[PDB]
């Protein structure tokens, strides 16, 4: 891992998970995989901290850029199989007041949670206070709709 | 000679063939009245040294005592409990989980593996 | 509601519980977790019911019988309740658990299942993806059957 | 009828252009590992649980009919091919379809014809363990079991 | 002593060419092989019912002694190599290259079931009904 | 349908062809208890013996007797299964099990029609049947459920 975090195998490729309790190691770096990138957290707490940041911030002037953020080793790429075998924080929030509330071995955190959306769904604004279905109607009208 | 106790006398399959290297099966001697094993494809035999051939089911080896290996303490997606004392070595933070499997056993009992070293004990509460 | 399910884990876990006639422990401990549950839904929307003025236009609706029913108000109001697939609380689709959020075996009422918000106060994210599982029932179904009664 | 009171562990084989299923062990013996201490070694590999030993013990039993590489391959060449009383024949197409049309992923020659072994092996393991059900049956839609 | 505390050093030669290719001869464990009871061996390819491709047999004493069979690996390393170091008279190292590293296994004296005949169709009636008899009757 | 398979928490087969010094020590005492059961032809009956334990609460449940089952696979199988039992007096239940033969004919005149399989191997196919098709007190094919209500 601590070589993929340092790009000696490609990220975006590469899948390693470990099935312990099986004993096995499985890697994949096969095409066709879907896979998310998710915030690295690291003794109980995150790694990327705010000078991260103002490089970005600093990209309107400069070649920083979301490939130097991955070289960084702060964020990972993770596909459906791998996502089975992490422990993975909802928010910042949750993962910082953390004592004896729930858990403090969490590897990952969601770099926003709303993402879990597609592209049509993130049209429509509150849709957690909707019926879900009724989310479902939307995304196909929302596709519909001229302009 | 009571009804309480318990019974492992650890069954037999392979002590195979040594002269060709296959499988063993039992026969008889209807001369000495003893047991025997042959291998089916030689002349090889040879003297049995327990007079089970096969066992089936125990209605309970809950079999707890295997599979879990050690290793299972570093899965960070399992729980760490703050529940104290592994009973050998003089640490908390016990990870536990119930059962897994499919007979998983309907039972509902936890199973505690320590996480520190001086042990690497299992045990069941 | 939650507390008192803890309460029924604990029992479990101590292997304190026994299985009523008739059926496995599992089945047992989910009938016994599922009727605490819908008891408390029930309970609270009951509660729900009884705290709208008599001016409301949410309450004159379903009273007059136009549309919607009590249990909508309940949802929109105090809580949405119980999310299920085939009947049972939301299976463990991953290795023993539901969304990589939770810790491995978590009977407990959140992680499988159960949202604690209303529709007026937003389902968090995790609430929110088991609705639209206990949603998608309810889309599929209304395909499958409209086949097979035609046929 | 009275063949030894429940068949339900009697493991069979598909392959691919075979008209006919062959039970594993047929193949084992046809990638020469005659000797069943051998063969009991690459399906598992833990000799010390008396449970596995007998849950194979049934499909040992089947075995005894063919006991060479070459008739074995006889045995896949006529159950598989057209009718060629040529048996020689039969036992090198056979032989090429072992090498080539059987898990190509681990292999496509002769060089590598121990490898396939293992891993053929590998799956009678794979599904044994799911036969003691101390193995969870694999979902039919989880997302890691895509591409 | 080497019981207490010991340090040696020896110089390692590889000669420009060996007069010879290096191969490996591994055995199962299991087979316990002790050379000690051998006093002849024939070593030759099977080449008959069809060279340096072909597996080895191996012919251990008289016709009666053992018989092993030889499978060549695909290649001796895909990425490394093997070497074998070795003491000489002289008190240094000397390290030889594996040329080929071949597999050896166990064959047995007389067996054979053979199906050619009609086991396959014993087979169809095969009802676990017999097992002795059939050895008896080749 | 309660089938024996139900009740039986485990089997064991062994060679013990000696019932006088049996190959459980501690099984001893019931060997003294049948010694008047058909001691002429313990020379003719086979030496494979079946060893069976059978769980408590099962068979509390279930409300049986040991001589009702042993009552029960006699008279399914036949003259055949020679079966003795244990003491009711323990907190365990076991049953054991040997097979008797056609005594008389048995001489080897052609060659004994049974292609020679062994009288074990015969024993499985036994207890297989045994498990699978003992029907004590499951009077018909209603799976294995019953589920009994009260209704007001
Ligand atoms: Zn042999
Ligand atoms: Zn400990």
């Amino acid at each position: 891992r601590k070589l993929r975090r340092q790009m000696d195998i490609i990220v975006s490729e590469v899948s390693m998970i470990r099935d312990i309790r099986e004993r096995e190691i499985r890697i994949y770096t096969d095409a066709g995989r879907i896979c998310r990138p998710l915030l690295i957290v690291e003794k109980q707490k995150l790694l990327l901290k705010k000078r991260h940041i103002d490089q970005l911030k600093e990209r309107e002037y400069n070649n920083y850029s979301w490939q130097d953020l991955v070289a960084s080793g702060v964020v990972e790429y993770i596909d459906t199989l791998e996502e089975e075998t992490v422990m993975l924080a909802m928010t910042p929030d949750d993962l910082q007041e953390k004592e004896v509330a729930y858990c403090s071995t969490y590897t990952h955190c969601e770099i926003h949670p709303s993402m879990i959306l597609g592209v049509c769904a993130s049209i429509i604004p509150f849709p957690d206070h909707n019926q879900s279905p009724r989310n479902t109607y939307q995304s196909a009208m929302g596709k519909q709709a001229m302009g | 000679m009571e009804p309480d106790g318990t019974y492992e006398p650890g069954f037999v399959g392979i002590r195979f063939c040594q002269e060709c290297n296959n499988m063993l099966y039992p026969k008889e001697d209807k001369e000495n009245r003893i047991l025997l094993y042959a291998c089916r494809n030689c002349d090889y035999q040879q003297e049995a040294d327990n007079s089970c051939i096969y066992v089936n089911k125990i209605t309970h080896e809950v079999d707890e005592l295997t599979q879990i290996i050690a290793d299972v303490s570093q899965d960070p997606t399992l729980p760490r409990t703050e529940d104290h004392p592994c009973q050998k070595c003089g640490h908390k933070e016990a990870v536990f989980f119930q059962s897994h499997s499919a007979r998983a056993e309907d039972a509902m009992r936890l199973y505690y593996v320590c996480t520190a070293p001086h042990c690497g004990h299992r045990w069941t509460e | 509601a939650k507390q008192d399910v803890i309460e029924v884990i604990e029992k479990a876990h101590n292997n304190e519980l026994e299985p009523t006639p008739g059926n496995t422990l599992r089945q047992t401990f989910e009938n016994q977790v599922n009727r605490i549950l819908n008891d408390a839904r029930d309970k609270t929307g009951s509660s729900a019911q009884k705290s709208l003025s008599e001016y409301n236009n949410f309450k004159s609706m379903v009273v007059s019988g136009a549309k919607g029913s009590k249990i909508n108000i309940s949802q929109v109001i105090a809580v949405v309740g119980q999310q299920n697939v085939e009947g049972k609380r939301i299976p463990f689709g991953f290795k023993h658990r539901t969304l990589p959020h939770f810790i491995k075996d978590d009977y407990g009422p959140e992680s499988r299942g159960f949202v604690e918000n209303s529709y007026l106060a937003g389902l968090t994210p995790t609430e929110f993806f088991f609705h639209a599982m206990g949603g998608r029932e309810g889309l599929i179904d209304t395909a499958v059957k409209t086949a097979e009664t035609g046929y | 009828g009275a063949k030894k009171s429940a068949i339900g562990q009697r493991i069979v084989a598909t392959l691919p252009y075979i008209k006919q299923e062959v039970p594993i062990i047929i193949v084992f013996r046809a990638l020469g590992f005659v000797s069943d201490r051998d063969i009991l070694e690459h399906i598992i590999y833990d000799f010390e649980d008396p449970e596995m030993m007998e849950m194979v013990k049934p499909s040992l039993d089947e075995a005894f009919v063919i006991q060479e590489q070459n008739v074995a391959l006889n045995f896949i060449g006529s159950r598989g091919a057209k009718p060629g009383v040529t048996k020689e024949k039969r036992i090198k197409y056979a032989k090429e379809v072992l090498q080539k049309e059987m898990l190509p992923h681990v292999g496509v020659s002769d060089f590598c014809e121990t490898k396939k072994a293992y891993f053929l092996g590998y799956m009678v393991h794979r599904l044994l363990l799911a036969a003691l059900g101390r193995r969870e049956l694999d979902d039919r839609d989880h997302y890691g079991n895509k591409r | 002593g080497p019981s207490s505390q010991n340090v040696t050093e020896y110089v390692v030669r590889v000669p420009k060419n060996t007069t010879k290719k290096y191969n490996i001869m591994a055995f199962n464990a299991a087979d316990k092989v002790n050379f000690a009871t051998w006093n002849q061996a024939r070593l030759e390819r099977d080449l008959s019912n069809k060279p340096e491709d072909q597996p080895w047999l191996l012919r251990v004493n008289g016709k009666s002694g053992r018989k092993f069979k030889g499978i060549k690996k695909g290649g001796v390393t895909e990425n490394t190599s093997y070497y074998i170091f070795t003491q000489c008279p002289d008190g240094a190292f000397e390290a030889f290259p594996v040329h080929n590293w071949y597999n050896f296994t166990p064959l047995a004296r007389h067996r054979t079931l053979t199906a050619e005949e009609a086991e396959e169709e014993w087979e169809r009636r095969n009802k676990v009904l017999n097992h002795f008899s059939i050895m008896q009757q080749r | 349908h309660t089938t024996l398979r139900k009740v039986t928490a485990n089997t064991a087969i062994y060679y013990d062809p000696n019932p006088q010094s049996t190959v459980v020590a501690e099984d001893q005492e019931w060997v003294n208890v049948y010694y008047e059961m058909p001691d002429f032809d313990v020379a003719r009956i086979s030496p494979w013996l079946l060893r069976v334990e059978l769980d408590r609460k099962h068979m509390t449940d279930r409300k049986l007797t040991m001589e009702q089952i042993a009552e029960k696979i006699n008279a399914g199988f036949g003259d055949d299964l020679n079966c003795i039992f244990n003491d009711d007096n323990a907190e365990k239940l076991v049953l054991r099990i040997r097979i008797m033969n056609s005594d008389e004919n048995k001489m080897q005149e052609e060659e004994e029609v049974v292609d020679k399989m062994d009288d074990d191997v015969f024993l499985r196919c036994i207890e297989s049947n045994m498990l699978t098709d003992m029907t004590l007190q499951g009077i018909e094919q209603i799976s294995k459920v019953y589920m009994h209500l009260p209704q007001t």
